[PDB]
């Protein structure tokens, strides 16, 4: 009934629609929230959290068996940390680089690496190795050590409303320490945020 | 959803003094 790490397949209801039948592999249990996990799903490549045991569109959660085994350390050991070019093709066929930094090893997907872009800046997850072989990633050359972990603090912000809304710090990233997820309470993806010297 | 662009407020009034939390995408 821990379920980090496990494949799981369930229900997912989008509005009133029909349910869906989503799955995916849980990555990780939030320790500031232990009701909050992320989930690599099939077919997105953002990471999403989720509180799988409390969201109401989530329904009939199991864990399936664990995905068909396969069988470079340094490649992947250079590529964390650093500053990033990745290729994307437009449906022209044209290439489109977005800037982006490669923050770590996703977790229980070994060969996938949490990655962030400047132009959106939520948390993806892709296997950088074949595209840095393909040669559509490039490897740019190169206050969080300061202050203590912000891990756990609640975040609070207003709208254009002038209504409050809340979020959490949930990670600190262990390669660049100034980098912190948040995880805001009305949207599922991971919002990734620099924490800078004021002017 | 937008997320916002810069957090500097905890409920708890705890955010450290002189840093802003600022969007990857400024």
């Amino acid at each position: 009934r821990n379920i980090v790490g496990c494949r799981i397949q369930h229900g997912w209801k989008e509005g009133n629609g029909p349910v869906t039948q989503w799955k995916g592999t849980v990555l990780d249990q939030v320790p500031v929230n232990p009701s909050l996990y992320l989930i690599k799903y099939d077919g997105f490549d953002c990471v999403y959290g989720l509180e799988l045991n409390k969201d109401e569109r989530v329904s009939a959660l199991e864990v399936l068996p664990d995905r068909v085994a396969t069988s470079d350390a340094h490649l992947a050991d250079t590529m964390i940390g650093k500053a990033v070019e990745h290729m994307f093709e437009t449906e022209d066929g044209s290439k489109d680089e977005w800037r982006g930094m490669v923050l770590a090893r996703a977790p229980v997907m070994n060969t996938w690496f949490y990655i962030t872009y400047e132009k959106d800046p939520v948390l993806y997850m892709y296997q950088l190795l074949d595209d840095y072989k393909e040669g559509d990633l490039r490897i740019m050359p190169d206050p969080g050590e300061v202050v203590d972990s912000l891990v756990g603090k609640q975040v609070e912000y207003a709208k254009e409303d002038g209504s409050k809304r809340t979020g959490m710090v949930i990670h600190q990233v262990e390669a660049k320490p100034s980098v912190y997820f948040i995880k805001f309470d009305d949207d599922f993806h991971i919002y990734v945020y620099d924490l800078v010297k004021t002017s | 959803f937008a997320a916002p662009a810069e957090v500097r407020h905890f409920t708890d009034g705890s955010f450290p003094a002189g840093f802003v939390l600022q969007l990857f995408s400024h």
